[PDB]
């Protein structure tokens, strides 16, 4: 046997010149690791876009010796304790290290709006008595939830999602280090997969490359588990609903594919649809959604996806 | 012992197909590349039996003491397992080298809550410790832990291989049944073989005549508890052809003596129709429309008469355009 | 003895004793005679005698007395989730077998399991009963499941499968008012003519619904020691249902079709606390089952009764969708 | 001492209007050991917690009338600190659970197991119950269940639709009608005896009555209101006087009539930030100004259909929605293109 | 630092603009980059466009089509959107949803009513507007737990109804009888127990023609010193 390493975890940025989305929120991470002195911050967005990995990379900078012992990560949401992680956050602040007069010793809280009220105001004293020793890290996805002092006394950072761009030159360093061959209709395809999310396109491109080592659209889609982008166009396309009824019951909903992933690749497609006037995109857009909204709200039949299909006919056709 | 336990596919030959994922999966672990895994499906393709015979491929003699299997959804709940997947992961024996597997079955079951310390737990452990996880549904995951692994889904079984299937249990348990019978129930499990061998397993069961009789497909929707296709037809026939008080009485009639819900009813009638040739498509698009307006209304709660005449009513009026 | 509820207070005591349910006594019978209880899935109309046929069934397979020890009976609508019913129902199953008398081993089979008996099944969610069902094979060997429902599609085809179904047939409305009049009888409820009928017919044939009505009115006119029979206007009236009167002024106003005439009348109408869901339903109930009214005037009427509801049931300002409603009719 | 408040009826024979309900209310006092759940529902102010009250007093006498504040905390999961206002006597609880939000079951349930294993009975009166989530509704059946023996629920409700059924079942429905013209105008006729106001004409009273729509509270507080502007000394020629709220509303209506544009929908946006700024909400706020647009004489049956649909809809999205504003300012763009 | 605060600006002026809705300016601005730009900021992108939507001077109306019928157009879209919102934000925590949103609440809208700039582009006055509210809630919740024992209604019925009377209790006197008037108004304030704190809170809650501002600033000063010596000389029941 022998070890593991999967893309995305070697892949994953350590110093703050490899993060490549959030030009501002990197440029500022970057002049605070050049000053030499952290404040407290809150890092907010929308979940799933990495916004640890961005604080863990100011800790390296910062630390150029202590960036092994230097750091601590915890869990608001992790059920081992509040009072736990506290009076472990308590002593890590209280053990001393030595450190450059500049720097201070950092921890990093996940999921800290799910906190109470009471909980940050504890937090808050906590970080009040070390504020000399250790700073504090929070990562939320609603920025209101954490309560006005954490807010006033903290610096807020915002994060957003990656372009494509962005993505697509990650994809370009990878491939270029790992010498996979690839075509351009391929990377296009992962893209468009992965909305944004640099985890799940790193994960799709080391699966193509196993599957089938050329990353073209071809082995992309049969690897990646969406319903393929072309049966979804010849869908909403069909100047015939009958067609359009038959194309989703034979080819997606007996196929397997979950209600969820095909509205998903519905709002995917159309919203690219360049032949179609930008109007009737957005009609179509919307009924997608609403549908999209039915079903996160537990109906998910196959006759929502057919009254979807009707509608988007009845716009197109006008 | 239940008939799903029988005639398992044991081994990769008695699995459909589709070993691309077991080849995937082999040349992850010999270039080393092996990520967190996800498998889901519909039941009974043989996800428990491909990972098992990959794990023993991969690890050889020594499978017990490096490979964990566990049930996601148990009686003992999160903490109990979690405990066990920390104990076990923790510890490191004299000869420790490369990784353990840890096998995770039903787990769209478990709770958000759940699912989020189980990522935690998956993220924790990354170092020595490779996670399989093994669902019905993906969609039923938390997008945080669909994002740790990586997806790969099995197709449901193509018809003829589900017949053949149902044949072999057929010959093995000397039991015949009618060619609707089998037509209904494979119509009903969708390409699910535990569904199959559940409703096969119990009809033999029900049977007065335990061998000599043939299982009728309204056996079979009995055994289900589903909407008899004829019941349905009745009813549709009734709302097209009848006068509004014909057409309401039967179809309260029909769905109150037979048990079929508002929601199930519209569900079949929506799958009979799509047979139909209509000549204007805007009778389509009327009753698409209203009918899912009417169910996703129905998931609300509301009143049940209101709900019921407002079906008899967009079914009237959508024919009206032929 | 304390007052008790005319529901539980005359339930059929023995399987003989069920009126209308032919079919499924004779199954549970049949079943009762063989040594082997399987599980049982009892569905079809409300109040119609599910429950009360199961628990006829355990009293003749424990006794009077085993009984209770012997019997969980729960509410999956009732409680707070999959959880707590889980959690109880595992509790009831460890905790040890009762011991029978020797009485109780002589007069009654006594079988070795327990009955659990979990009411309004068909309203769980797919994982709750397959939660369930998981339930159900962890202690198949000591607790046999009863699940009582009113629609058989809504439960899940793995759970549906391992139970033995038993359909109920809806009770005749002679049957039913004849199970009324009998009760009214045995409790000297004096009653006036068709009361027992408009309780049948607010309750929409559920002899539960029609029975805590009956003690409701009879309750009622205890109250007002007038000591006459009650009237049809008093149980519209502990019901929550608007008097024909007020819905033929409204059909009416409707008729007319001024705009003003009807928001006056709807004005008038919300001081009186009358609900609105009722007369929705109500008014559906006129107009649909009406035949001076064409096909497609019932077609546009029903979307637009259904559309009413809907928007009422997100809770909404009653004064707004009323008028709303009924301005549309009008228009019809 | 408003004259609303010092003249509520502290007792069931003060009652005054809707004779037979109070005549069913004395029945109940009569056999109290035996006293059923109840439900009263009906329009606002027409007397249901003063006849709630009426009937404590009844059962347990006027110490039900010694009424004490108190604040009372919760822990829910995650440990979240929560506080109640408990209206409390030596005899009853009243308590608004919804002012809770969705938190209202657990602090039903734990507040309604504290007083079941503190106690022949104790009243506990829950307003607003049709406020109240169908989670606390159901937890409030399995109270009505479990702890019928201590626990007697008197829960008060503007309208019964909300309500479930199981609650409904298991509850004396109590329908309190608002009380008519001439109720209205003997009622305010005793306060002004009382009160010693001079009246040119009782047609004074008959159109306070009028201008409340059987509202009680608020024909007291008009009537009040009135005597103080004209020095107590109410004339034929007194003007009704309506709240600051109304008011604005009603020039909001006659602006939206008057001109139909972009910058008019722009100053309908300021008036109705104002409006919600200062505690009016915004399900009130859509049924004032969809009735004063229903008044007005020069729109024809057309706009006014409009005017109801586009009503409805926007109050169902208000019902669904979180910013407010945004439903108000639909509506009123709605309404401004069909009246053109 | 400030171009932080510009961004949501700079969002809202780029998304209404009329250019990048025609057909060329579709093609060069698909609507994936419009999407994007709501994504840029997503938490104030909604407010800003539900804020400057009325703004504008529509360039891609349709024939026929009144500036009026675009923004109610829009304002059925901006409805939408905020429904959607709450779906999201609440506990079900439906982030997939956050295109949808896009759509509904920023870029549709702007698709109706987009043109010219008429004026500048204003912050929105949503998040003011609700801080003042919550502090009103918070003002009016404290004196409905002042005045339950004596007032037989809810915090809304206290707002809607006993408010305006007790205006004309508690200030209505002042301006007629001046200082005259201290002791009944001392006297309606301990029939509720009312502190004078919430005296002032009380007079605060009045809109239109019965805004209190300057009538409150009129009354002389050595009437409200009389009031508030008064106040402060006699034990007060709690
Ligand atoms: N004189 C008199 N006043 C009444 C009567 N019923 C109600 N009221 C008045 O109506 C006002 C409001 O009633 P309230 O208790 O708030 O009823 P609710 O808000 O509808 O539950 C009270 O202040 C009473 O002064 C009655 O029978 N006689
Ligand atoms: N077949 C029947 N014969 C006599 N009484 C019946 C019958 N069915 C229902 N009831 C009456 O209905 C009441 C309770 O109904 P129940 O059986 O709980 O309804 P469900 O069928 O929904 O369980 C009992 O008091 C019983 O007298």
């Amino acid at each position: 046997l022998s070890l593991q390493l999967p893309w995305v975890e070697k892949y994953r940025p350590q110093v703050l010149s490899d993060i490549v989305g959030n030009k501002e929120t990197i440029d500022r991470l970057q002049q605070i690791a050049k000053d030499g002195n952290m404040p407290h911050m809150i890092i907010s967005g929308m979940p799933g876009i990495g916004k640890t990995t961005s604080v863990h990379c100011l800790a390296h900078e910062l630390l150029g010796r202590s960036y092994a012992d230097g750091v601590l990560e915890l869990n608001a949401s992790d059920d081992r304790g509040i009072d736990v992680v506290r009076n472990q956050i308590k002593h890590f602040a209280q053990k001393k290290l030595h450190l450059p007069p500049g720097k201070h010793k950092i921890v990093i809280l996940d999921e800290a709006d799910s906190m109470t009220a009471g909980a940050q105001q504890a937090l808050r004293r906590t970080m009040e008595l070390y504020s000399n020793s250790t700073r504090f890290a929070f990562a939320c996805n609603q920025s209101n939830k954490i309560i006005e002092p954490l807010q006033s006394r903290c610096a807020i950072l915002r994060y957003s999602k990656l372009s494509d761009e962005d993505v697509l030159k990650r994809l370009l360093q990878i491939i270029k280090l790992e010498d996979v061959k690839y075509t351009n209709d391929g990377l296009e395809a992962i893209i468009f997969t992965a909305e944004g999310d640099m985890r799940q396109a790193i994960n799709n491109l080391q699966s193509t490359v196993a599957g089938h080592g050329l990353v073209n659209a071809d082995n992309v889609f049969k690897i990646v588990d969406s319903p393929h982008p072309l049966i979804v166009k010849k869908m909403l396309l069909a100047s015939n609903l009958e067609d359009s009824i038959q194309i989703l019951r034979t080819d997606l909903w007996k196929k397997g594919y979950s209600s969820i992933d095909i509205v998903t690749t519905s709002f995917r497609v159309t919203k690219n649809l360049a032949q179609v006037k930008e109007s009737v995109r957005l009609e179509m857009i919307k009924e997608i959604g609403l549908t999209h909204m039915r079903i996160l709200e537990g109906v998910g039949t196959y006759l929502q996806l057919a009254s979807m299909l009707a509608k988007i006919h009845k716009l197109n056709n006008k | 012992l239940p008939w799903v336990e029988k005639y398992r596919p044991e081994t990769l030959d008695e699995v459909y197909g589709q070993n691309e994922v077991i080849t995937t999966v082999r040349k992850f672990v010999d270039e080393g590349k092996l990520p967190h895994l996800l498998f889901y499906g519909p039941p009974g393709t043989g996800k428990t039996s491909t990972i098992v015979a990959l794990a023993r491929e991969i690890y050889g003699k020594n499978y017990s003491n490096m490979v964990l299997e566990l049930n996601a959804s148990d009686d003992r709940g999160i903490d109990v397992v979690r405990n066990q997947i920390k104990d076990f992961a923790s510890t490191r024996q004299i000869f420790s080298k490369g990784f353990k597997l840890i096998i995770l079955d039903e787990a769209d079951a478990m709770t958000n809550a759940a699912q989020n310390a189980l990522r935690r737990v998956i993220e924790r452990y990354t170092k020595n410790t490779r996670f399989c996880v093994l669902a019905n549904y993906a969609h039923k995951l938390t997008p945080a832990l669909l994002s740790r692994c990586t997806r790969f889904r099995f197709q449901p079984l193509p018809q003829e291989a589900i017949e053949r299937r149902i044949a072999n249990v057929l010959v093995h348990e000397k039991l015949k049944l009618s060619p609707n019978a089998e037509k209904a129930l494979i119509e009903l499990s969708n390409g699910d073989m535990r569904r199959v061998l559940n409703v096969l397993q119990s009809c033999k069961a029900t049977l007065d005549n335990p061998d000599e009789d043939e299982i009728s497909d309204d056996v079979i929707y009995e055994c289900c508890g589903a909407p008899r296709p004829s019941d349905l037809k009745a009813v549709l026939k009734s709302i097209l052809e009848d006068d509004w008080g014909t057409a309401h009485y039967t179809l309260n009639k029909v769905r109150s003596a037979k048990g079929l819900a508002l929601i199930d009813l519209i569900e079949g009638i929506v799958k009979i129709l799509e047979d139909y040739e209509l000549q204007n498509e805007e009778t389509r698009v009327h009753l698409l429309t209203k009918l899912a307006d009417i169910e996703y209304s129905i998931s609300k709660g509301g009143n049940d008469q209101i709900q019921g005449s407002a079906v008899i009513g967009a079914i009237k009026a959508s024919f009206e355009n032929e | 003895l304390a007052q008790q509820p005319w529901v539980e207070k005359y339930r059929p005591k023995n399987l003989d004793e069920v009126t209308a349910q032919d079919h499924a006594v004779t199954v549970l019978k049949k079943t009762l005679k063989s040594a082997n209880l399987p599980h049982m899935l009892f569905y079809g109309p409300p109040g119609t005698g599910k429950t009360s046929t199961i628990l006829a069934l355990t009293k003749e397979l424990y006794g009077p007395d085993l009984m209770k020890s012997r019997i969980l009976e729960l509410n999956a609508s009732d409680e707070r989730g999959i959880s707590i019913v889980r959690e109880k129902v595992k509790n009831f199953a460890r905790l040890t077998v009762s011991k029978p008398s020797k009485h109780d081993l002589e007069n009654y089979p006594c079988p070795p399991y327990k009955i659990i008996i979990l009411d309004e099944a068909d309203s769980m969610t797919a994982d709750a009963q397959s939660a369930l069902r998981r339930t159900m094979e962890t202690y198949s060997g000591v607790t046999r499941f009863c699940l009582i429902c009113n629609y058989v599609t809504r439960i899940i085809d793995p759970l549906a499968s391992r139970c033995s179904k038993f359909r109920f047939k809806a009770l005749d409305a002679s049957n039913a008012i004849d199970r009324l009049r009998f009760i009214s009888e045995q409790e000297n409820v004096k009653c006036d003519d068709g009361v027992l009928e408009r309780i049948l017919d607010i309750s929409a044939g559920d002899l539960r619904r029609g029975i805590t009505l009956l003690q409701s009115a009879s309750k009622g006119a205890q109250y007002l020691g007038d000591g006459k029979n009650i009237t049809s206007t008093q149980v519209e009236e502990l019901a929550g249902v608007v008097p024909h009167d007020i819905l033929i002024e409204i059909v009416e106003k409707v008729k007319s079709g001024d705009f003003d005439e009807i928001k006056k009348y709807v004005n008038t109408f919300m001081k009186s606390g009358w609900s609105a869901a009722s007369v929705v339903n109500q008014l559906h109930e006129y107009y649909i089952t009406n035949d001076n009214f064409d096909t497609n005037f019932k077609n546009q009427i029903s979307w637009l009764l259904f559309t009413t509801d809907s928007r009422l049931n997100n809770g909404t300002n009653e004064h707004i969708q009323l008028l709303n409603l009924l301005v549309k009719i009008s228009q019809l | 001492s408003l004259w609303v408040d010092k003249y509520r009826p502290k007792s069931l024979n003060a009652l005054s209007h809707n004779e037979e309900l109070t005549n069913f209310l004395k029945s109940l006092s009569d056999q109290p050991r035996d006293l059923p759940h109840l439900l009263l529902y009906g329009p606002n102010g027409t007397g249901k917690k003063t006849r709630c009250m009426a009937l404590l007093e009844s059962i347990f006498g006027p110490g039900v009338y010694r009424l004490k504040i108190d604040v009372r905390q919760f822990v829910t999961a995650s440990n979240r600190k929560l506080e109640l206002n408990v209206v409390s006597s030596p005899y009853h609880l009243e308590i608004t659970p919804s002012d809770m939000g969705n938190n209202d079951r657990i602090v039903i349930q734990e507040l309604l197991k504290e007083v079941a294993q503190m106690e022949r009975y104790k009243c506990v009166i829950i307003n607003e119950a049709n406020s109240l989530t169908k989670d606390a509704q159901a937890a409030l059946r399995r109270t009505m269940e479990k702890y019928s023996k201590n626990i007697r629920l008197i829960m008060v409700c503007d309208s019964m639709s909300p309500i479930i059924a199981p609650i409904k079942s298991r509850c004396l429905l109590i329908r309190c009608p608002a009380p008519s013209d001439s109720e209205i105008s003997t009622i305010l006729s005793d306060v002004v005896t009382n009160e010693r106001i001079q009246l040119e004409t009782k047609d004074i009273l008959k159109r306070i009555a009028q201008a409340s729509n059987g509202n009680l509270r608020v024909s007291l507080l008009m009537l009040e209101s009135m005597a103080l502007n004209n020095e107590l000394a109410l004339k034929s020629s007194s003007p009704i006087i309506k709240p600051d709220w109304i008011i604005v509303i009603h020039k909001l209506t006659r602006k939206i009539v008057k001109e139909r544009s972009v910058n008019s929908l722009i100053e309908c946006r300021a008036v109705l930030y104002d409006l919600l700024a200062h505690c009016i909400p915004a399900n009130i706020i859509l049924k004032e100004l969809t009735f004063s647009l229903l008044d007005v004489e020069t729109l024809n049956t057309t706009n006014k259909s409009s005017i109801i649909e586009y009503s409805s809809v926007f109050d169902e999205r208000l019902s669904l929605g979180n910013k407010a504003i945004f439903h108000l300012e639909g509506f009123i763009a709605k309404v401004m293109c069909c009246l053109d | 630092e400030k171009n932080i605060a510009l961004k949501p600006f700079d969002i809202a002026h780029k998304m209404l603009d009329g250019q990048i809705y025609s057909d060329i300016g579709s093609r060069n601005f698909t609507l994936n980059d419009k999407i994007a730009l709501y994504f840029d900021d997503f938490d104030f992108t909604p407010l800003m466009i539900q804020e400057n939507y009325l703004s504008t001077r529509p360039s891609v109306l349709k024939p026929g089509q009144s500036h009026l019928e675009a923004v109610a157009e829009a304002a059925n879209c901006i409805s939408l959107g905020d429904i959607v919102e709450k779906k999201i934000r609440s506990s079900e925590q439906l982030w997939s949803l956050l295109p949808l949103h896009a759509v509904l609440s920023s870029v549709y809208p702007a698709s109706k009513v987009a043109g010219h700039m008429a004026g500048r582009i204003n912050f929105t006055a949503w998040l003011g507007q609700n801080s003042k509210s919550a502090k009103y809630y918070r003002l009016l919740q404290e004196i409905h737990y002042h005045t339950r024992l004596g007032t037989s209604t809810d915090k809304i019925g206290l707002r809607l109804d006993y408010l305006p009377t007790f205006r004309k209790r508690l200030l209505d006197p002042f301006l007629k009888q001046g200082a005259d008037a201290i002791s009944s108004v001392i006297e309606v304030m301990d029939d509720y127990y009312l502190t004078k704190e919430d005296w002032d809170s009380i007079m605060e809650f009045f809109v239109g023609p019965d805004v209190t501002t300057a009538i409150i600033k009129k009354i002389p000063a050595t009437v409200k010193s009389g009031f508030t010596r008064k106040y402060n000389s006699m034990t007060h029941p709690v």
